[PDB]
């Protein structure tokens, strides 16, 4: 019966979105002639690409027909590209009659919301290109992607490209306060600042985290601890303990610190991320930063391959300890 | 029915530690639209019992009965694979990591049948059936992509519970839509509390010194602590403060393997160490556990500058072990490189 | 079945008052019109005209002129009064398993001609999409009916064809065009369409298309309707490719200043231009061989960049891999400069 | 239409990065001029043998060695000597009671040896004596019941017996289940009605055409009765129903399980089920007597094949047969068929070996089993090829071909037989001179470590031909491993790669051969200096010995470096322990064995030690005292020790 | 499947030695009046790695296309990356000359050859290259690692440039 807040609290129509000016202008000029070309929305995640084009489809099509004539597909299908090829083929093959009671005849095309478009191989993008040129007039496509430079030449040369510059912290805090006051959850504003700091400009993750904290706490106060446990962020005293153990130069306390972090359930990838964020913004020498960041990259690769968190973390901490003790 | 499952708590109010988290999970259940859960933490922390408590809070007492069924799924490469399954009327429990690279052959299909049952079974209690995913950290990349598309497709149909030890291998797409429940290992005092409570309920009394020794030897594993306490109960009818806690057999075997590695560095000793590692591998001990135990028992005899190199070598060959298929090569390669480095260290 | 009315409707399909199909405007009709691969079309004529046409395996990167070429040979060999009766053109778009091999191809290959007596021909497009056992059936059909019908397999990658199918046929690779010969055609189309392009935009067009005529027409046409004039900045902004100035500034940051300032600047530029690390790595690798480095420095940079590009494929944290890319230059070239 | 395409970017004024120029530093401005001038290949002609192993000289007379073998029939004396030789090789085998039966069997040919030497009497089955004893006894009670029915019929004109109407025979392929039931039926005069997967067996078909075999008599009771009519539709003899390969179910076999259950309920004649899928005995519902054919002993089947070749006037060694049966994982039928092919072709090679424990022996069957004779000259031995150093291109190609022929099976040849082919002493398990000997030992250890690091590199960082852990997980696992083959007629339609297998096998073979050549050359160079240390008086040769198992020494070459019987026993006792009713509901599998199993073994060992000290009997009531329904032989297995 | 192999006798065939392919090639040539030279024979044997059908098809295709059997004709009608170019690239990598080796590699890349046949020809030339055993082992290991990386999906000039360099640094470093 209910629906999570991240899709149900989106902008309903165009120009209800925030911090985009040129994008809304050319989109409105597209809605004015009821002629939406092929679209390529690129930007950081949670910037509001999907909300914007869903609002555009709600402007263009009737709400009883807007769900019927759009189709949200994902490009990271592991079964190949022919699956999404035949899916869009038989989605555009059907021609179900629809009309609007407001006095405007609906445009004949359909909308495919194809997200993660930058995760496609060049051959998969070529197959998508041949599918788009096959369905040139019956459906006009959009591609949501993270980076515009991953999309190959023939697709990127024909869809209009829009960059979604990331929202600032202040507008995100204003929006999150709006969600908190409208959803009746009592959370202090420094907690909301912690939310926008933790999510790192991902407003969708911030909304999901706020909903999870609301439905996990039970209507009580959302402290920073609940947010920290929900987001999986390792607290900074553990990072400081890791760095102090590395700076001590003793292996046994380093092993004790790594074991204490492992048995607390904290993820190794999050620890690698936070160590990298600490290291790249310190007063370390350039060679120390280079060696530590290279080791962090190989440790991240090894952790993605399924290697043990304890062994990878103790090898990384041994490298950091050697780098921090070779100068002292 | 040992002490580990005879006294397993059945509801969220009977948990002894992580009581704030237990209250938070109760408040999660009472909202009526709890999301996919990603429960993680070390082994023996108490993830499975908390998931069982959540399931007993969600549905009635009927989740406490379980039944084993075998499912035979046809692979798209046309080779049928049969897997076991623990289930109830309201929930399913599966471990698709047993299917190798055909784990997606479970994932895209098995939950689909549950979804079929969600339009076949009607109970008017809740609009979903919980699918428990054990060792989801052992899935592959395409298996996790299949899981992502599966929870997108049957969101309103069934709910997902993913139990793992490490969220390092799981993809950020699979974490971006699941509520993360981190269950840390209990402290020493908490294990002592659980051991005293379990001994009192059985009618025995154990001293605080013996309970503290058991909790320290368990390495913050509650299940290992309970099993060692049961073994101590078997060994002696009364619990004395100086009663010897018996040791794990494969652990002491790994310790003599490390002693044999350290003692002599010869090709003959290398072959006997290879035979010992093969003997451990035939006992279904995981090779990552063997590597961790070997590193833990080899760092005692090492010197301070050698420790970092030995740890980095062990991590390197364990990553190779993850990448490869025949783990004895990477195990003995680490072993032989360690004997070479140790011999070079001892000559100087 | 079917999937043929769309192409037949598409061939004379244009608005003809507003649309500008630049790719379909200039198409060859016969082998004397396609001015490319002169050795290939000459030996194809030499094979056809002396009645010794073998089984052909046409492969190469797409858009090189393979399907229209073999259409020209089929039309010049067989008149329109007998074309459909003895030329069978199928592809892997119509796939219901492997039934097409034992169905239409096996029935067509095993019977004689109907109207005019001769040899028949099977066109098979995207033959790399077939399964291994489908190719194992096709090679048997080819082997036992080689005298009656000849086969022409048009594929994209030769590595997906089984060795026996490659053994039955002579292979023709349709390589990319020497970028120089493409220029005369580009001067032809700019002189026809009255557009404003500098020589630098010409260089951009020949380095983006990599010897493809259709993609060059697409990019030139799109930039023409977008701006009305084409220079390197204008085409690269419409394409959404890493600009040479941006990659040069990235290289300057990684060579000149410290770790933190370069890292912040590169992150800002990546979020600003929508730049991925993969394309940054590609363009930086191209920049490595055009910049005077020592041999050891070049070897170190190439090894490190290849490792980073492998690490990006498995789906790691892009931020940490960017830090490792900065580290690869900070290890060698910064202390070489500071010495 | 033809709308225009625009790239809208929110380019605010400023930010110092939107409008960027090439830097003015001289390092990135002096771009090196690209040159496309490569060397000209027209002037450089390719010499013969430059890219291949081509030699101008060609060998003549060394190859095309026609056998023209005319094997004389062995006299009685040399037959007795070879029988006593096999007696010496297998002391536990009863040699005398098996030879006259095979002499009667042998006393221009037109049938296979599997049916030429088919066991007509149940005692000729090799191994699995408990299983054949149970089957022979059970068919004795069923023949007794048939005779009692006949006696009751002529006179007219069962919990205590517990005579279940069916057995289910399961085991590996080719161990002799069908041969055992056929031999027992011939011994007891039954008439087999065989239903196999080679014929259409739908449920209504098998019902309406075979119920009357069970519910009624036989019209022809005397004469030609002990035959095998295979059902299809395109002394008194008792009918018997045999269901061969019940695990093979097709879509056309509609309701076959329901049909055989209806057979199970309403039969009056014995029914045999034969299968090789171990899961079927857990999948099928109903009451049946379980009979399991274990894998027979390697020495017994080796002596049986020695008997087979001795009857055909061929003399062989037991080690070659042990290698063949290890390669064929003790498949009797596969071994018999390959022995027929290899003998009737003229044997392997004519070599003389004097054994008292005479015609020339015929060793070399396992070498041509893997096709290694197609690569090597017939004067070349495999281990003699591996021991000597390799320099010339042609035998380098021979080594590469050997390793890639062994790599398509995902089998590691040089690792499995590393001790026997490295230049080091191998023995079966039952001061400046010291600095020099320790340096030599360190050199050997460094070479070994480098080689096996290279082999770990090959196993991890190189492509494998067959995708490992494709349907189960890796080796030595207990949770599954019963991946039965396909049962459906639709094709796979997969997108696998063929280039990255053919090239991958050659790459792995080349790298393995090069690494082993480097390690062996380094070890031989180190052992060249052993004479100086022997002159010095200190001998580290003992520190240089290789201690291998006795079972690994029984073969010419091994397919693996582990003990498979041990591993199968460990996985079997793990399933036996965790199939107990209380332990069926344990969620995890890794920590389940890792934590539950050693404390279970510890409790079992403590219980056994308490019972060894003559304590009270209540101490044996711990396991079932808390309701651990676990079988007793597994409890005795856990209580022994940890190896 | 395993019961089918159990009910039969399995016989194993191996790749044909270049001597045997040469003898059958001479047998076909002496019954067909085919003019030839030794370099064309070496090219035909190279283009057919252990295959007799590929050898016969390449011989017939070269005889039909040009009428004479030399190396340039064989590689014009078969269009592999030329083994002289790959041999020169490998020789440059042995001398640790990254510039000339990359010049050859980029020339091959701009000729339109795929990564797969380039790395395959690199391995095939390196198999018979005249260098030391340790250098050959390191070269084969790195070529196999790069070939696995190409097979996994990442196939760019950056990968092949990183190989040439890992091949150069094998010799330039101990
Ligand atoms: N070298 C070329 N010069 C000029 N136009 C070309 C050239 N190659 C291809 N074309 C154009 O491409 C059109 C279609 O050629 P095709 O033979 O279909 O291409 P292809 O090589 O088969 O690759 P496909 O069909 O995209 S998979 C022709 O009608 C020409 O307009
Ligand atoms: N133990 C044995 N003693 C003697 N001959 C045997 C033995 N096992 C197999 N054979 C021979 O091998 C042939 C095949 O044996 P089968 O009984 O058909 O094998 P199986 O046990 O039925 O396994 P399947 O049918 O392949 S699943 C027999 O007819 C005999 O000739
Ligand atoms: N510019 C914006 N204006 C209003 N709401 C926004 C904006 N950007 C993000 N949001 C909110 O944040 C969430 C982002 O969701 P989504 O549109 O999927 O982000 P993206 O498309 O960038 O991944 C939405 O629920 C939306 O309500
Ligand atoms: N609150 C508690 N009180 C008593 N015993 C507990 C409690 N929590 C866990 N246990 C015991 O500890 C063990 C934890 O095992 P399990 O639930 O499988 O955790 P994990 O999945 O992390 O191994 C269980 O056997 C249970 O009997
Ligand atoms: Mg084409
Ligand atoms: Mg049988």
């Amino acid at each position: 019966k209910p629906v999570p807040w991240v899709e149900k609290y989106r902008p309903k129509c165009v120009d209800e979105v925030a911090f985009q000016e040129e994008v809304v202008a050319v989109l409105k000029k597209s809605l004015e002639g009821a002629d939406l070309p092929n679209l390529l929305f690129y930007g950081p995640p949670g910037t509001g690409k999907t909300s914007t084009i869903l609002a555009a489809a709600r402007e263009l099509f009737g709400p009883e027909l807007f769900r019927l004539r759009v189709l949200e597909l994902n490009a990271s299908d592991e079964r190949g590209i022919q699956v999404v090829r035949e899916k869009v083929k038989n989605f555009a093959q059907l021609t179900v009659s629809g009309s609007r009671s407001d006095g405007k005849p609906c445009p004949p095309f359909k909308i495919v919301i194809l997200d993660e478009a930058d995760s496609m191989t060049s051959a998969a993008q070529a197959a998508l290109r041949r599918t788009m040129e096959k369905e040139s007039k019956t459906t006009r496509f959009c591609l949501i992607c993270n980076y515009v430079s991953r999309i190959i030449e023939p697709l990127t040369s024909r869809c209009s490209k829009f960059r979604f510059k990331p929202l600032s912290d202040k507008i995100q805090q204003q929006r999150l306060l709006d969600i908190a006051k409208k959803e009746n959850v009592k959370i202090s504003d420094e907690g909301i600042a912690y939310l926008v700091k933790v999510s790192e400009g991902d407003l969708r993750k911030a909304i999901t985290f706020l909903q999870s904290a609301t439905r996990l706490t039970g209507g009580k106060e959302i402290t920073e601890k609940v947010i920290t446990d929900i987001a999986g962020v390792i607290p900074a005293e553990k990072i400081d303990g890791v760095f102090a153990a590395c700076q001590s130069g003793s292996f046994d306390k380093l092993e004790a610190v790594v074991k204490d972090l492992i048995d607390e359930g904290h993820a190794a990838t999050q620890l690698v991320n936070q160590l990298h964020d600490v290291v790249v913004e310190n007063n370390l020498s350039d060679k120390q930063k280079s060696i530590i960041t290279e080791k962090l990259a190989e440790v991240d690769k090894c952790l993605a391959d399924g290697a043990d968190e304890h062994l990878q973390l103790i090898s990384l901490c041994a490298t950091v300890m050697q780098q921090l003790s070779q100068n002292c | 029915s040992l002490w580990v499952d005879k006294y397993r708590p059945c509801s969220l109010g009977r948990l002894d530690y992580h009581k704030e988290q237990a209250a938070q999970l109760r408040n999660l259940v009472q909202c009526g639209d709890f999301p996919h859960l990603l429960v993680y933490g070390p082994s023996g922390a108490g993830k499975k019992t908390r998931i069982m408590c959540i399931l007993r809070e969600l549905y009635g007492v009927g989740v406490e009965k379980l039944r084993i069924e075998h499912q035979t799924i046809t692979t798209p490469s046309k080779k049928k694979i049969e897997i076991s399954t623990i289930a109830s009327n309201y929930h399913l429990e599966v471990n698709p990591s047993d299917a190798g690279n055909s784990d997606r052959v479970v994932i895209q299909e098995m939950l689909k049948t549950v979804a079929q049952s969600q339009q076949l079974e009607t109970n008017s209690q809740r609009d979903f059936k919980v699918v428990l995913l054990t060792e989801v950290d052992k899935l592959t990349k395409d298996a996790q992509h299949a899981l992502r598309r599966t929870m997108e497709k049957y969101m309103s149909t069934c709910r997902l519970i993913l139990c793992c030890n490490s969220t390092s291998k799981v993809i950020p797409p699979i974490r971006s839509r699941c509520l993360a429940v981190r269950v840390p290992a209990p402290s020493i005092e908490d294990i002592c509390h659980v051991l005293s409570t379990v001994c009192k309920k059985e009618g025995l009394n154990l001293p605080s010194q013996l309970a503290h020794r058991l909790a320290e030897k368990s390495c913050r594993n509650l299940r290992k602590a309970l099993l060692m306490c049961e073994a101590c109960r078997v060994q002696q009818y009364p619990f004395t403060a100086d009663q010897e806690i018996p040791e794990t057999d494969w652990e002491v075997y790994l310790r003599e393997t490390a002693n044999a590695i350290v003692s002599q560095q010869t090709p003959q000793r290398l072959l006997e160490v290879r035979g010992r590692l093969y003997e451990l591998l035939t006992h279904c001990i995981p090779p990552e556990i063997i590597m961790k135990g070997l590193l833990s028992e080899l760092l005692h005899n090492c010197d301070g500058q050698l420790k970092g190199e030995v740890a980095q070598m062990a991590a390197y060959y364990e990553h190779r072990l993850q990448l490869g298929s025949k783990a004895i090569y990477h195990l003995e390669a680490f072993v032989a490189k360690f004997m070479a480095l140790y011999k070079k260290f001892m000559e100087d | 079945m079917e999937t043929s009315a769309l192409k037949q409707q598409e061939q004379p399909a244009a608005t003809k008052i507003r649309n500008l199909p630049w790719v379909e405007k200039y198409r060859p009709q016969t082998l004397n019109d396609l001015i490319s691969h002169q050795d290939i079309l000459s030996t194809i004529q030499k094979f056809i005209n002396e009645d010794r046409l073998p089984h052909l395996l046409l492969y190469g990167p797409p858009g090189t002129g393979k399907t229209s070429t073999i259409l020209a040979c089929a039309k010049q060999l067989y008149k329109d009064k007998e074309f459909g009766s003895m030329v069978l053109e199928l592809n892997a778009s119509d796939d219901r398993g492997i039934d097409i091999i034992r169905g239409p191809i096996l029935s067509f290959a095993s019977t004689r001609t109907i109207f005019k007596k001769g040899f028949k021909l099977v066109i098979l497009d995207e033959a790399d999409a077939m399964t291994q056992d489908a190719q194992n059936a096709l090679r048997r059909v080819i082997e036992k009916f080689t005298e009656n019908t000849r086969f022409c397999l048009i594929c994209n990658y030769l590595s997906k064809i089984i060795p026996a199918l490659q053994s039955r046929c002579t292979r023709f690779r349709f390589g990319p065009l020497t970028p120089e010969l493409m220029v005369p055609r580009l001067e032809h189309v700019v002189e026809e369409e009255k557009v404003d392009i500098s020589e630098d935009g010409m260089k951009a067009l020949v380095t983006l298309s990599s010897g493809d005529m259709r993609r060059a027409l697409n990019i030139l046409q799109s930039t023409n309707m977008a701006f009305g004039k084409v220079t390197e900045e204008t085409v690269y902004t419409c394409t959404g490719h890493p600009l040479k100035s941006d990659i040069a500034n990235i290289l300057d940051w990684m060579l000149n200043q410290d770790f933190t300032t370069a890292y912040r600047n590169i992150t800002e530029l990546k979020t600003l231009k929508g730049l991925a690390l993969h394309d940054i790595l590609t363009e930086i690798h191209l920049f490595v061989h055009r910049v005077d480095f020592p041999s050891s420095v070049r070897i170190h940079l190439l090894t490190k960049m290849a490792d980073i590009e492998y690490r990006l494929s498995v789906g790691t944290n892009e931020k940490i891999q960017l830090s490792s890319l900065i580290a690869a230059f900070q290890v060698t070239r910064d202390l070489i400069v500071a010495e | 239409s033809f709308q225009r395409v625009v790239h809208v970017q929110q380019k605010d004024d400023g930010c110092c990065l939107w409008h960027l120029k090439p830097p003015s530093c001289p390092l990135l401005t002096k771009f090196k001029e690209l040159n496309t001038k490569v060397i000209d290949l027209s002037k450089c002609g390719i010499a013969l043998g430059e890219f291949s192993t081509l030699n101008s000289k060609l060998k003549s007379g060394n190859s095309a060695a026609v056998f023209m073998r005319t094997r004389k029939e062995f006299t009685e004396e040399v037959r007795n000597l070879l029988l006593e030789e096999i007696r010496w090789s297998n002391p536990e085998f009863s040699l005398k009671k098996y030879f006259p039966l095979l002499l009667k069997k042998q006393i221009t040919e037109d049938m296979l040896w599997t049916e030429k030497y088919q066991p007509q009497t149940a005692s000729e089955l090799i191994g699995n004596e408990l299983a054949i004893k149970k089957l022979h006894s059970w068919l004795k009670d069923w023949k007794r019941r048939a005779e009692l029915e006949e006696r009751q019929n002529l006179k007219g004109k069962e919990e205590e017996s517990r005579l279940c109407n069916t057995v289910l025979i399961t085991g590996p392929t080719g161990v002799g289940k069908t041969a055992a039931v056929y031999a027992c039926a011939q011994e007891l005069g039954f008439k087999i009605f065989e239903v196999n997967a080679s014929s259409q067996r739908s449920g209504r078909q098998i019902l309406s055409q075979l119920k009357e075999a069970t519910q009624s008599h036989q019209v022809d009771k005397q004469g030609v009765n002990s035959q095998k009519p295979c059902f299809f539709n395109s002394k008194n003899a008792t009918s018997l129903i045999l269901f061969e390969e019940v695990d093979v179910i097709f879509d056309e076999d509609a309701g076959f399980l329901n049909a055989i259950k209806t057979f199970m309920a309403t039969t009056k004649r014995p029914v045999i089920l034969t299968t090789s899928d171990p899961t079927f005995s857990l999948m099928f519902d109903g009451c049946f007597e379980e009979i399991k054919f274990s894998t027979p002993s390697l020495l017994n089947v080796a002596s049986y094949l020695q008997m087979i070749c001795l009857t055909e006037n061929f003399r062989t060694d037991v080690k070659d047969f042990v290698t063949l049966l290890t390669a064929n994982t003790c498949d009797i039928r596969k071994s018999i068929l390959y022995l027929q092919f290899w003998i009737r072709s003229g044997g392997g090679v004519l070599e003389e070996r004097p054994l008292t424990l005479l015609p020339k022996c015929d060793s070399g069957c396992a070498e041509t089993l893997f096709g290694l004779k197609n690569i090597f000259s017939p004067s070349e031995d495999l281990f003699s090829f591996l021991k000597h150093k390799i320099t010339m291109k042609e035998e380098w190609h021979k080594f590469i071909q050997l390793l890639t022929e062994f790599q398509m099976r995902n089998v590691d040849f040089l690792y499995s037989n590393l001790e026997f082919i490295l230049p080091l002493p191998v023995d079966t398990i039952p001061t400046t001179a010291g600095k020099k000997c320790s340096a030599l030992v360190s050199h050997c250890l460094n070479s070994l470590s480098e080689f096996m690091d290279n082999m770990s590199f090959l196993d991890a960082l190189l492509t494998d031909v067959r995708e490992q852990n494709k349907y189960g997980r890796n080796d030595f696992s207990w949770t599954n491993g019963k991946v039965t083959s396909g049962l459906c007629d639709e094709f796979s339609l997969e997108s696998n790669d063929g280039w990255t297998s053919q090239s991958s096998g050659e790459l792995k073979a080349a790298a393995e051969a090069l690494s082993f050549t480097k390690c062996s050359s380094a070890i031989s160079k180190a052992l060249e200096t052993l004479n100086s240390c022997k002159k010095l008086g200190r001998d580290p040769t003992n520190d240089l010995t290789f201690y291998v198992s006795q079972k690994r020494n029984n073969v010419y070459f091994s397919q693996s470096a582990a003990n498979l019987d041990n591993a199968w026993k460990r996985i079997s006792v793990i399933k036996s322990v965790f199939s107990s009713r209380s332990l069926l509901y344990v969620g995890n599998r890794q920590a389940s064995i890792i934590e539950y199993l050693p404390t279970l073994r510890n409790i079992c060992k403590t219980e056994k030690l308490k019972e060894q000290g003559k304590s009270k009997r209540r101490f044996l009531h711990y396991f079932e005292g808390i309701h651990l329904d676990i079988p007793k032989e597994t409890v005795n297995t856990l209580a022994a020790d940890f190896p | 499947i395993e019961p089918i192999q159990s009910r039969c006798a399995v016989l194993r065939y191996t790749k044909l030695t270049d001597a045997q392919i040469l003898t059958r090639l001479m047998n076909v040539i002496e019954k067909e009046r085919v003019p030839y030279t030794d370099d064309g024979l070496e090219a035909i044997i190279f283009t057919a790695q252990g295959d007799m059908r590929q050898a016969l098809n390449n011989l017939q295709s070269t005889f039909s296309g040009f009428g004479f059997i030399n190396s340039e004709n064989v590689f014009k009608v078969c269009d592999e990356p030329h083994p002289l170019l790959v041999k020169e690239m490998i020789q440059h990598c042995v001398n640790a000359n990254i510039d000339e080796a990359y010049k050859i590699l980029a020339h091959l890349w701009h000729l339109g050859y795929s990564p797969e046949d380039i790395i395959g020809n690199i391995f095939r030339v390196c198999k018979t290259f005249q260098m030391a055993e340790y250098l050959k082992l390191e070269f084969i290991k790195e070529i196999g690692y790069t070939h696995m990386k190409i097979a996994e999906g990442v196939n760019s000039l950056l990968q092949m440039a990183g190989l040439l360099a890992r091949l150069c640094q094998k010799t330039m470093a101990p």
